[PDB]
């Protein structure tokens, strides 16, 4: 059984940590919501 | 309950101890989170009681209380922050630029970033503070690495 606890505000914060890469895929999505990778 | 604003965790007592299953966002009195962290259950908010009222098993969506309200979207030039809930860890903003679903239908933005599969459902926002979409329904790639859509919903 389930429950919530709030986390904090959704906020812009000037100065977060910047990461990740930008990568294109090609994607299938099938009828359960299940992305996959074409090739 | 508490309806105030903002990002939530979502907690089980099911398992050992209390574990997080995702994260969702409050807003308009409605609370967004992905069907697959609550598979369409009822919640708790202290003593009060939330009921699903929308949802998508293909969207990986799911609304408490009303339709769904977020409606913002990538402009698919910006950097967008991932506002990242971690299990037993404080709110952090993790700001990327985000990549692309190539797909059938269209193309969404995509993030790359690694978290547990209990950080689904924390928001991306754009720069203005607004939900672009939610984290955690993607795909691993050639590397053993986590790219997950940016997920948002339709209003009405
Ligand atoms: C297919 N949909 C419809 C249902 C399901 N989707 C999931 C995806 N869970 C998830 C979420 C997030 Cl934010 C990260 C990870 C993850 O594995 N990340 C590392 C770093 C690669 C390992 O911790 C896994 C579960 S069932």
């Amino acid at each position: 059984d389930m429950y919530i606890e709030r986390a904090g505000d959704i906020t812009w914060e000037k100065d977060a940590e910047v990461t990740g890469n930008s990568p294109r895929l090609d994607v299938a999505l099938d009828e359960s919501g299940d992305f996959s990778l074409v090739e | 309950g508490e309806t105030t604003d903002g990002v939530y965790r979502v907690m089980t007592r099911r398992l050992l101890g209390s574990t997080q299953v995702g994260v969702g966002v409050m807003q308009e009195g409605v609370f967004h989170t992905m069907w697959h962290v609550t598979k369409g259950a009822a919640l708790r908010s202290g003593e009060g009681r939330l009921d699903p009222y929308w949802g998508d098993v293909k969207q990986d969506l799911v609304s408490y209380c009303g339709p769904w309200k977020l409606d913002a979207a990538w402009d698919g030039l910006s950097e967008v922050q991932l506002l990242a809930v971690p299990p037993g860890e404080r709110a952090k903003n993790i700001q990327t630029l985000p990549g692309i679903f190539k797909t059938k239908d269209g193309d969404i933005g995509a993030v790359a970033l690694d978290y547990p599969a209990g950080t689904s459902g924390s928001p991306i926002l754009d720069k203005c503070g607004r939900v672009i979409g939610l984290y955690g329904n993607g795909v691993v790639i050639k590397n053993g690495s986590y790219v997950s859509a940016i997920t948002q919903g339709k209003r009405e």
